[PDB]
């Protein structure tokens, strides 16, 4: 934070930042790809959801762990 | 003793300057901004760690 007021740029000798105009063009070109899944990645996710479904429903409490695991979690991931 | 300092203060009340001051104030706005130096880092780095390590034991 002290280096913020010494200059007007944070990183030093390890990194150069990306300007946003060039950044969004690389984003927008990446927006026109539409990747398609495969069958081996289908196999890896299913039992991994059984990992999530099993250990979420062994607590059922108001503890530090949250209550329920939705199927929308798999919809996101 | 504190009441004494209250006492003669209000009594002399009912029986360098302000307009010089605001001249000295508004002059400093357009030409007096400063810039941080190397000596400004070394004290407050040591000091702010004390502000996190021991003030949390009080407030």
């Amino acid at each position: 934070v002290t280096y913020v007021h010494m200059h007007n740029k944070q990183p030093d000798l390890d990194f150069t930042p990306v300007e946003p105009s060039k950044m969004r063009e690389y984003i927008a070109y990446a927006k026109t790809k539409r990747p398609v899944m495969s069958e081996a990645v289908n196999d890896y996710v299913v039992q991994a959801y059984i990992r999530l479904r099993q250990d979420s429903k062994r607590e059922m409490d108001s503890k530090f762990s949250f209550g329920q695991a939705t199927p929308r979690t798999l919809l996101g991931i | 003793i504190r009441d004494r300092s209250i006492s003669e203060h209000v009594l002399r009340t009912h029986r360098v300057t302000i307009p010089f001051l605001r001249k000295y104030v508004q002059y400093a706005k357009e030409r007096v901004i400063p810039q941080l130096t190397q000596e400004a880092i070394n004290v407050i780095v040591k000091n702010y760690t004390d502000l996190r390590n021991d003030d949390n034991t009080k407030k």
